[PDB]
């Protein structure tokens, strides 16, 4: 249920035709298009489903990616691609001394963010 | 000692070089704690001045793994000795037998689980008999000098 | 003196433990007898023959 | 009531006491209760502090002796003493020559009497040797190492007095037996036949009488409350 | 190990034992079988279990 | 120098402040299980048999 | 051979004697096997494995404590126990080990101020060890500076 | 890594059906262990009445209700982590409810770590499987043991 | 049982149930006071029978090796299957001559029971491990293959 | 002195009702939590003088294993109901009494002739129940005097004890300048016509009585 996320895009619009996008981008983009914004651009997404290594590579975090993977490449990658973190997940918070939403944390993170 | 032995013990301790091994055969002169001196009688040396074997017994000494090494006498005050007989037992050795540990009364039942998970009870008559006593010995060293004034 | 668990003995496997112990008693049971000959100050020929 | 009669006294060391009358749950009780009294709670006599003439610290080897100090420390632990007259006494072991060290050869000071003579403490090898041990003894109750003496100090000025693990208990072995019995004018009694071994440090009557009064002492509060 | 066993070691269709079958109420039970003669295992005794 | 009074004062906090204990390898949510401390005069740490 | 020697010394063939307890006094239901195991002693005793140190000294690279069996009683946590710790639903018992009282020396020392009285409440800032992430990449020839 | 409970509940009422595997011969896996703590979307038992409810719980009590009575109904609709509306994190009614003290613990909780650790230690249990005829009678011909 | 404690009752009462299973369950372990002895366990007296049967059934095929009735590849398999048929037979002969062997008189005399000796009450109860473990100590040794994989 | 020690101290008793009790003891030496604890277990069971049912003659039944006309409870059940009934006697040694009862209603416990030196403690005890129609029973009960338990099997069941249950627990405790001391927490249940204090005080004095000869 975690693996089944990445997808090849089907239809054309604001999304990039047939490129790589997650479930969290795909479903939200489809949903917002229906009955307010735009009908046609409402693009379907055909599934790209992987294993333990290749899927976990795709981190929205550039602090975190630059620790688990070959840091020979990824600290340099997060640097090269000029990528800016701005995430609210469990990866980045362990590292830079920020708060994880975990147990009681959630009660605070519901009030904070 | 082990009271359930095997048969190997007599060759091992002798060929170890740990225990005091008598090269030649005669009669013991002066047993001390420190050193055991032995008259040869049988052969006599090549140039002159009789045989006479001497053994400097090593006591309260150190090893690499932080322990005690003590050699201790066996044979009596003025007794005879043959070529290849143990005179002094080293540390954790006794009368041509390898001791290592000791002899223990052991039962095979639980005791409200004071033996839960392969654990051991022990009685106080173990510790009171002054059995498993050991010295863990440590080097505490110092260097001061090395200057140009 | 010491007390062990009987619970490890069948999970992983030792019968020598059983044999050494029952022979240890056997060794020391004959041993307990031989002392008494000297504890009573008896000795002479008998001790040899046992 | 029960009756403490009929003791098979075989030597000063060993003992075989019998008890003819005791009630139905009372052979097993006191029998087992006194097992756990006559082991921990046992006032006796043993070696504590000793000053060597020729040695200050242990871990050394004497000129003209086979046995090391650590060995001899333990030889002293197993030695049996009886004291009647004073509380604590200092004694001396003046000995010299070719011969094996017995046990008796001390100056028998005031009311000091030893029970066992054949104990091998040490051996002497050389001709004109000489040792003169200034031994000290204390009085206690249970088994005592040395750490508890260090905890409570104040006015302290000895170093030469080398310490020996103390063994304040007279009892070597404890075994109570229970068997059924017939007596004129009665129904059923559990006979307490008690098999005891002591180090030569206490006679069988005094030990039991003390253990009975010590029980009585503890049970005084129970009866009062 | 020692937990599991003990419970069965007590809770068993035991062979005869000393007892045959003496009936007991509830609070009196545990004790009579702890007290004397009557073992702890037995098999077969009926009870006013509340 | 180590003292007798220190012990008596620290009998009070032990009930108020717990202990979190684990093995050298832990993988489950059954590692970091924590326990209320209780007074003991023995070096090697006593615990439950279930856990 | 066992039993003939057992026969020479007046001993049971079962090797099982029903013994009266020294504790309670009563005999067991079944006959307990008793023997002599010849138990022995081994090197890694209590002191070798037992360590516990509160506060004091620190390592030379980073503001963290030291390796082990030399100066400070560190005793590492590893990746395994962190994954454990996170799941135990606890934010503090992670942070205390990795921000409040390890990576920051001064984070301990401004909390040495806060603990004793009983005032409490947390303030970290930056976690010190991760500046070594930033700096070693800075020296690699890549640019890292806290902008925005 | 970062995949966790947030928010309230699943809006959509779709999911995967629950059966036994029914492997070859005898019952290797029953229905009883499967349903334990898994929410119902619609779920119609009997020949068209009511039985099971739109959001109510399949804890411990309603199981013996659905497993001692109405045994004929083998197939029942059940939700899943994928089968939800909100995509960031995941919705609470979808998963299931496997825990310690009280059934259903609070909102905002790890999950992804429960499984991955609870598959962590049994990663020691498996042993790579240690070194583990074509007769034309008993296998070609299908045989039944019970009435 | 603790399941059905914690499933029916709750949190307040179920702590009381589980505690004793330990403290008393250990107190229950000592009071029995069983044993680890040689005679505690009883191997079947017919050893030279099922083994020599296993020998002869194989020797029947081992004569088919020397002469010529079976094929060289299946010859190993038939010898193995015939040995292995008796391995289960000796284990079953063990398990039957062990578990259901009491023979005791209960007042009216002549009655059979479940034998509660040493390792049975380790195994039945379920201390740890299994029955295939116990069998080794007892009867037949477990077969270990060559370094390649075949036997 | 150098032979004396420190005696125990109770004064921490959890008193719940007249029947049950939960006593604690803060101080006792090593070797002395387990002793006395286990010694008194084997005192407070066999040597406990009380009063209980022994021999009984039924009016319409001779042998026990039968079924009465118009009663739910069997004789074997009722035998046990009688065993648990609690009696105190002061004056006499052994007495014969009768249970004259009849009608629609539950058998109470009071409806006996309160004889001479007979005092009962408990009135609400369900011995039996009587059913439809009137019914009638008139039991000629007999009592003896003893010390410990005697069953019916040995008699070629009597219950001579005020004690219902015995459980001593042993747990560790901390004191100032010491290592380990065994706290005796004693859980006791009585119902054979005796409050918890008197039983223990008697058992202590009875022990003292036996130990008087020893001293």
């Amino acid at each position: 249920r975690q693996m089944l996320r990445k997808a090849t895009i089907v239809n054309a619009g604001s999304s990039d035709f047939l490129e790589g996008e997650q479930v969290e981008y795909s479903r939200v983009k489809i949903a917002n298009r229906e009955l307010e914004a735009n009908g046609k651009v409402g693009a379907t997404y055909s599934r790209d489903l992987l294993g333990i290594t290749k899927a976990s590579l795709a981190t929205e975090s550039f602090i975190s990616a630059a620790s688990f993977q070959e840091t020979t490449r990824v600290l340099t990658e997060a640097a090269v691609a000029g990528k800016r973190d701005e995430l609210r997940g469990l990866k980045e918070n362990v590292i830079v001394g920020r708060l994880i939403p975990a147990g009681t944390g959630y009660a605070y993170h519901q009030d904070r963010m | 000692k082990p009271l359930v032995g095997t048969g190997m013990e007599r060759a091992v301790a002798v060929d170890s070089g740990v225990t005091a091994v008598a090269k030649r055969g005669g009669v013991v002169q002066y047993v001390d704690a420190s050193r055991i001196v032995i008259k040869v009688n049988e052969d006599e040396m090549y140039p002159g001045e009789a045989g006479i074997d001497i053994y400097n017994l090593t006591k309260y000494t150190r090893s690499n793994q932080n322990t005690c090494i003590n050699q201790m006498p066996c044979v009596s005050l003025g007794e005879p000795v043959e070529r290849g007989d143990v005179l002094a037992d080293g540390p954790s050795t006794d009368l041509g037998e390898l001791a290592l540990g000791q002899n223990m009364r052991v039962a095979f039942m639980p005791w409200n689980g004071y033996n839960f998970e392969d654990s051991i009870l022990v009685s106080e008559r173990v510790v009171q008999e002054d059995r498993f006593t050991t010295i863990h010995i440590q080097e505490l060293a110092c260097v001061s000098r090395d200057t140009k004034l | 003196d010491i007390v062990l668990n009987p619970l490890g003995v069948p999970s992983r496997m030792n019968i020598g433990q059983i044999l050494e112990t029952h022979l240890g008693m056997a060794a020391k049971g004959i041993g307990d007898k031989i002392n008494a000959m000297l504890k009573q100050q008896q000795e002479v020929a008998k001790l040899r023959e046992f | 009531k029960p009756r403490l009669v009929d003791i098979e006294q075989v030597s000063s060391t060993h003992a075989k006491v019998t008890l003819e009358p005791l009630e139905r749950g009372f052979g097993h009780t006191l029998g087992n209760a006194l097992r756990r009294i006559l082991l921990s709670s046992m006032p006796g006599c043993a070696v504590t502090e000793v000053e060597i003439d020729g040695v200050l610290h242990e871990y050394s080897t004497k000129e003209g002796v086979q046995e090391d100090i650590l060995e001899i420390l333990l030889n002293l632990k197993g030695l049996a003493v009886r004291v009647q007259g004073k509380d604590e006494v200092i004694l001396t072991l003046n000995k010299s020559g070719i011969g094996p060290v017995t046990a008796a050869d001390i100056t028998h000071d005031g009311d000091v009497e030893i029970v066992k003579p054949q104990h091998v403490i040490c051996h002497l090898t050389d001709e004109n040797a000489s040792i003169s041990m200034r031994i000290k003894v204390q009085r206690g109750r249970g088994y005592v190492p040395a750490s508890t003496r260090i905890h409570s100090e104040e006015d302290e000025r000895p170093i030469g007095r080398l310490l020996v693990d103390a063994c304040y208990s007279p009892v070597e072995r404890i075994a109570y037996n229970v068997e059924a019995a017939r007596v004129e004018q009665r129904t059923d009694l559990d006979k307490l036949v008690i098999e005891m071994e002591t180090n030569g440090t206490i006679d069988p009557e005094e030990a039991i009488r003390r253990a009975a009064t010590i029980l009585a002492e503890q049970l005084e509060a129970f009866v009062d409350l | 190990q020692d937990v599991v066993l003990g419970l069965y070691y007590m809770t068993r269709d035991c062979v005869n034992a000393k007892g045959e079958g003496m009936v007991l109420t509830g609070p009196k039970e545990a004790e009579r079988l702890y007290r004397s003669g009557l073992a702890s295992l037995h098999a077969r005794v009926k009870v006013r279990i509340t | 120098r180590e003292e007798a009074v220190v012990w008596d004062i620290l009998d009070e906090v032990i009930r108020e402040h717990p202990v979190l204990l684990n093995r050298a390898p832990t993988l489950h949510r059954l590692g970091i299980q924590a326990f209320e401390p209780v007074l003991i005069e023995g070096k090697a740490i006593q615990l439950h048999p279930l856990v | 051979e066992i039993k003939e020697l057992l026969k020479l010394g007046d001993l049971p063939t079962s090797g099982q004697i029903r013994l009266y307890d020294g504790r309670t006094g009563e005999q067991f239901e079944r006959p307990v096997t008793v023997g002599y195991m010849y138990m022995l002693k081994l090197n890694h005793l209590v002191d070798d494995k037992m360590h516990a140190r509160s506060t004091g000294s620190y390592s030379l690279v980073t503001q963290q404590p030291l390796g082990g069996k030399a100066q400070f009683g560190g005793q590492r946590f590893g990746e395994m126990e962190v994954w454990a710790l996170e799941a135990y639903g606890a934010a503090y018992t992670l942070q205390e080990m990795l921000t409040v009282k390890s990576d920051d020396v001064n984070g301990r020392t401004k909390m040495y101020k806060n603990i004793v009285d009983g005032n409490h409440q947390m303030e970290p800032g930056m976690p010190e060890s991760f500046n070594v992430l930033l700096k070693e990449i800075r020296s690699l020839g890549i640019n890292i500076e806290l902008e925005d | 890594q970062d995949l966790v409970v947030t928010e309230d509940d699943c809006g959509t009422h779709e999911g995967i059906m629950m059966t036994p595997v029914i492997e070859g011969g005898d019952v290797k896996e029953p229905l009883r262990d499967r349903v334990l703590g898994r929410v119902t979307a619609e779920d119609v038992l009997k020949p068209g009445t009511a039985d099971i409810l739109v959001p109510r719980n399949t804890l411990l009590h309603e199981q013996w209700c659905d497993l001692l009575e109405e045994n004929s109904v083998d197939a029942v609709k059940v939700r899943s982590v994928v089968s939800c509306d909100t995509d960031f994190g995941v919705c609470a009614h979808c998963y299931g409810r496997d825990l310690a003290r009280g059934h259903i613990i609070n909102k905002g909780e790890a999950i992804g770590v429960i499984a991955a650790q609870s598959i962590g230690e049994p990663g020691t249990q498996l042993t790579m499987r240690t070194f583990h005829a074509s007769r034309a009678a008993a296998e070609s011909s299908i045989q039944v043991k019970n009435k | 049982m603790l399941n059905t404690c914690y499933r029916i009752l709750g949190l307040k009462p179920t702590v009381i149930f589980a505690d004793q299973i330990m403290y008393t369950g250990f107190a229950y372990a000592a009071r029995s006071g069983a044993s680890v002895g040689i005679d505690d366990m009883v191997i079947p007296e017919k050893k030279h029978e099922i083994i020599s049967e296993a020998e002869a059934e194989v020797a029947e095929i081992q004569e088919q090796f020397q002469s010529g009735l079976v094929t060289a590849g299946e010859r190993y398999n038939k010898v193995i299957d015939i040995w292995a048929a008796a391995n289960d037979r000796v284990s079953k002969a063990m398990m039957d001559n062990l578990q259901t062997e009491t023979v005791i008189n209960r007042d009216g005399q002549e009655e059979k029971q479940v034998s509660f000796n040493s390792i049975y009450m380790m195994a039945d109860s379920g201390a740890r491990g299994s029955a295939a473990q116990i069998r080794q100590l007892a009867g037949m040794r477990g077969l270990m293959a060559k370094p390649d994989g075949s036997i």
